[PDB]
DNA sequence: GGGGGGCGCCCGAACAGGGACTGT
DNA sequence: GTCCCTGTTCGGGCGCCC
């Protein structure tokens, strides 16, 4: 018997368009359809039922297996609606697939349409095929909340006999944390995964995440340029933090000056800059996570493989500011690195807050939408938005 | 006949009713043209006379056929439209030629009179009234799909593939490309077991009602299919002839720029910028318009290219997708897509204009993001490509453009016009250089504004502007330092507005100021552009913000 | 002459969202 | 707050197909 469910009030359900797919990903999502429509999971339908959601397939790591993903982002908005702090802090994390789960729980009939999806065909040698879900669809947050009871029976056993093991579930995803040597980890792991074989993304490390202070430049001469772009970038900081001064450092750059003027530092300002350096040592006042507000991500490409990236629910109350590093090399992808990027920081979140941020990215849309699914690694899918970064703000993070 | 298939349940948004719209007139020659169809579809059970119990009524016509000796019932259902469900669109896209493999045998087979062989749902059936005029007026409803209706094509397409899954997964290397009712049929068997298969799926269809006249069987080559002859080794576009006036309304340019579009498929170089800019602001299509001087000429160049003769290749898996991407001017793009060089599998162009300023490698990169979605659409997987811009080019713009961009595989081609970043600000202040602090200010109720600069070196200019506006000033400033510099320049701006356009490297804009700032960007050597805070009191920015506020602010 | 769905192309009308501005 | 500028989406013409 399932669980009846309703969209939010006031709210349809979702009608995007789907979007082309390579021969790879639809010769992947007709062969696990096919079987999947075997086993009674989905069920084609015809075209009055007037909803569709967006349909793709990732070839997970070095294997030769596909998985099916779905994205959900707009059913998920317009379905109807505590986290361990100590996940965050253990020394090993593991990221377990287990959606499969999902599939063993039938789905509310009412619901079924809204969960309808569509497989294009190379070359439209065919109108689209469209399916329907009649069990716990993956990428659904209605899947874990409902799927809950029954997960808890499980893990139960093998929490109470590992209780220094926490546990975390986030839709198609279980975060297990533990303190172990890197060999009893795995041991452990492979544990429960056989705890789990019994009844129907490696490897994270949160004891090592990075905060990426904001830091002023360290000069013997310094230039009108230089002055100005250091005030300039200490206006801005003073935002983020109230003690920020500039008086002293303004003062010399008094009258019309040429930029590569060089300009020997008072006494007074030399020491405005040391205090300044120092301020932006310390927390951030008055950032109270709130669980009701989105997070916001935001990111900006720093060049030679560097991005910088900052999460805030509002403006200058940064939870989190971060870096990612990558390759400096020859064959660099930047719509690659980006992606990586959101899904590293995406999956922070996931393990510091619970929650998802809203990406800003910068990048072009169409850009961004030509390839991001080539780099896809992760099961679920980020909320995001595009945006011309003020080149600013680039100057702003940069280390 | 009449498909046993399953109707599609339907309804109308919730609250609504069945459309009531008097039969407008008809033609004699239409009225019997309908009469013959209707006393003939009547007795097939395809439409059912009603009575006074149904309140509905939406009125019908018909057209010549391309057949030109058979008519085409139809119904216009704009209200009935309205007041139906939504459905999901199971068409996805068209077919292209470009992307069919060479295949033994071949045939195309179209289905006789498809709608009329699906049925409607039972429920639905009454809202599809209707009334022939002419002995007195008779009324009908609709049992099968009305040709007119907003569910009918979805239902065809939806049931066309439930027909031919099982014949599609009991042959599996059988190729059916599925466009309505039309079937392209290919295989690698000899043309006797071709032939022998055709019948099969021939009988396959007439078991679920859709029948298969040999009239529209075609057997041979060429074969006619969405607009195109396949011949066995090459395709064509049957022929696109142009329109000729010598006054040109908006709708018949609309009517050109279209087939220009179609024919820019397979004929390399087509342009339709200097045409496209005619429609701009024109109210009506009824509206006429003279042909520019550029214009003109364009369509010239666009006559002599479709006088050629020309056609595609068939797709061959084995071997490479290459692209290669041509600069035309003016935001204008020229691509051909081939395997094996100077035979293309097709071609196309790309104009878009977006942004109110950018550049050419912006553009291209435009342009590559398209051909490779159009790619994965028609052949299912990406090209590779060869441009017009160096790999040096393509380095510099990615190490200094704020943003993700990236280009897949590609090889340099040195057929010209190359693609270039035609002018580069500098990263460090420029010594010897003289330094400009410019500033601009703008009243927003007198829209009298300031513009001007003061430098290291003792100058200052302060500019009067009327209508304007306080980014303007910001601009104008920016280009009156730019006008009374040297070669070399520092300017100090505190305009985040005028920073974000000019470092991102234009060479086009919209702007007419924007092209005259770039015109002297080109010119220099050096620029190096920095940015203060504003009211900050960081001289000598506040030397200028002193003299264009100055009775403005 | 009057209808439908698909994709394409262009355009301009609504919007969204961020920066700059006012102030006896 | 307001005004300016830019970007998105979406609807409306035309092209092509059935
Ligand atoms: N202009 C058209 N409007 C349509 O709704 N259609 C639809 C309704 S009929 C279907 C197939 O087109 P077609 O020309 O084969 O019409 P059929 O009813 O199959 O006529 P034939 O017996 O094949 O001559 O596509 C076609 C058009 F050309
Ligand atoms: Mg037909």
């Amino acid at each position: 018997e399932t669980v009846p469910v309703k969209l939010k009030p006031g709210m349809d359900g979702p009608k995007v368009k789907q979007w082309p797919l390579t021969e790879e990903k639809i010769k992947a999502l007709v062969e696990i359809c096919t079987e999947m429509e075997k086993e009674g999971k989905i069920s084609k339908i015809g075209p009055e039922n007037p909803y569709n959601t967006p349909v793709f397939a990732i070839k997970k790591k070095d294997s030769t297996k596909w998985r099916k993903l779905v994205d959900f982002r707009e059913l998920n908005k317009r379905t109807q609606d505590p986290h361990p702090a100590g996940l965050k802090k253990k020394k090993s994390v593991t990221v377990l697939d287990v959606g499969d789960a999902y599939f063993s729980v039938p789905l509310d009939e009412d619901f079924r349409k809204y969960t309808a999806f569509t497989i294009p065909s190379i070359n439209n040698e065919t109108p689209g095929i469209r399916y329907q879900y009649n069990v716990l669809p993956q990428g659904w947050k209605g899947s874990p909340a409902i799927f809950q009871s029954s997960m808890t029976k499980i893990l139960e056993p093998f929490r109470k006999q590992n209780p220094d093991i926490v546990i975390y579930q986030y839709m198609d995803d279980l975060y297990v944390g533990s303190d172990l040597e890197i060999g009893q980890h795995r041991t452990k792991i492979e544990e429960l995964r056989q705890h789990l074989l019994r009844w129907g993304g490696y490897e994270l490390h949160p004891d090592k995440w990075t905060v990426q202070p904001i830091v002023l430049p360290e000069k013997d001469s310094w230039t009108v340029n230089d002055i100005q772009k250091l005030v300039g970038k200490l206006n801005w900081a003073s935002q983020i933090y109230p003690g920020i001064k500039v008086r002293q450092l303004s003062k010399l750059l008094r009258g019309t000056k040429a930029l590569t003027e060089v300009i020997p530092l008072t006494e007074e300002a030399e020491l405005e800059l040391a205090e300044n350096r120092e301020i932006l040592k310390e927390p951030v006042h008055g950032v109270y996570y709130d669980p009701s507000k989105d997070l916001i991500a935001e990111i900006q490409k720093q060049g030679q493989g560097q991005w910088t990236y900052q999460i805030y629910q509002e403006p200058f109350k940064n939870l989190k500011t971060g870096k990612y590093a990558r390759m400096r090399g020859a064959h660099t992808n930047d719509v690659k690195q980006l992606t990586e990027a959101v899904q590293k920081i995406t999956t922070e979140s996931i393990v510091i807050w619970g929650k998802t941020p809203k990406f800003k990215l910068p990048i072009q849309k169409e850009t961004w939408e030509t390839w991001w699914t080539e780099y896809w690694q992760a099961t679920w899918i980020p909320e995001w938005e595009f945006v011309n970064t003020p080149p600013l703000v680039k100057l702003w993070y940069q280390l | 006949p009449i498909s046993p298939i399953e109707t599609v349940p339907v309804k109308l948004k919730p609250g609504m009713d069945g459309p009531k719209v008097k039969q407008w007139p008809l033609t004699e020659e239409k009225i019997k043209a309908l009469v013959e169809i209707c006393t003939e579809m009547e007795k097939e059970g395809k439409i059912s006379k009603i009575g006074p119990e149904n309140p509905y009524n939406t009125p019908v016509f018909a057209i010549k056929k391309k057949d030109s000796t058979k008519w085409r019932k139809l119904v216009d259902f704009r209200e009935l439209n309205k007041r139906t469900q939504d459905f999901w669109e199971v068409q996805l896209g068209i077919p292209h030629p470009a992307g069919l493999k060479k295949k033994k045998s071949v045939t195309v087979l179209d289905v006789g009179d498809a709608y009329f062989s699906v049925p409607l749902d039972e429920d639905f059936r009454k809202y599809t009234a209707f009334t022939i005029p002419s002995t007195p007026g008779i009324r009908y409803q609709y049992n099968v799909l009305p040709q007119g209706w907003k569910g009918s094509p979805a239902i065809f397409q939806s049931s066309m593939t439930k027909i031919l899954e099982p014949f599609r997964k009991q042959n599996p290397d059988i190729v059916i490309y599925q466009y309505m009712d039309d079937l392209y049929v290919g295989s690698d068997l000899e043309i006797g077991q071709h032939r022998t298969k055709i019948e099969e799926l021939r009988q396959h269809l007439l078991r679920w009602g859709l029948t298969t006249p040999d009239k529209k069987h075609q057997k041979e080559p060429p074969f006619l299919w969405m607009g195109y002859e396949l011949h066995p080794d090459k395709w064509t576009v049957q022929p696109i002839v142009l329109p000729e006036k010598d006054s040109w309304t908006v709708n018949d340019i609309c009517k050109l720029v279209g087939k220009l579009n179609w024919a820019s498929q397979i004929y390399p170089g087509i342009k339709v910028r200097q045409l496209s800019k005619l429609l701009r602001g024109t109210k009506a299509l009824t509206e006429v318009i003279p042909l520019t001087e550029e214009a003109e000429l364009e369509l010239a160049e666009n006559r002599e290219i479709l006088k050629e003769p020309v056609h595609g290749v068939y797709y061959d898996p084995s071997k490479d997708l290459i692209a290669e991407i041509q600069k035309q001017g003016q935001g204008q793009w020229t691509y051909q897509i081939y395997q094996e060089p100077f035979k293309n599998l097709k071609t196309g162009k790309y104009a878009r204009m977006r942004g109110a300023h950018t550049n050419d490698v912006k553009q291209l990169t435009e342009a590559v993001q398209k051909i490779t979605t159009e790619s994965i659409v028609i052949w299912g997987k990406t090209p590779k490509f060869k441009l017009p811009i160096q790999k040096e080019t393509w380095e510099t713009w990615w190490t200094e453009y704020w943003q993700a961009t990236w280009i897949p595989e590609w090889e340099f081609v040195n057929t010209p016009p190359l693609v270039k970043l035609w002018y580069q600000l500098e990263k460090e202040p420029i010594v010897g250089a003289e330094t400009f602090y410019v500033d601009g200010a703008a009243n927003r109720e007198t829209k009298l504004g300031k513009a001007g600069y003061v430098t290291n070196r003792g100058r200052q200019k302060v500019v009067t502007l009327t209508d304007t506006t306080n980014q303007k000033t910001e601009l104008q400033a920016i280009y009156l330092a730019l006008q009374d510099s040297g070669l070399e320049v520092n300017i100090v701006t505190d305009s985040q507005y005028a920073l974000g356009i000019i470092q991102a490297q234009p060479d086009q804009s919209e702007s007419e100021l924007v092209n005259q700032i770039i015109e002297q960007l080109i010119k220099k050597e050096k620029v190096y552009l920095a940015w203060v805070p504003a009211h900050k009191g960081i001289g000598g920015n506040e030397q200028v913000d002193k003299l264009v506020s100055a009775g403005i602010r």
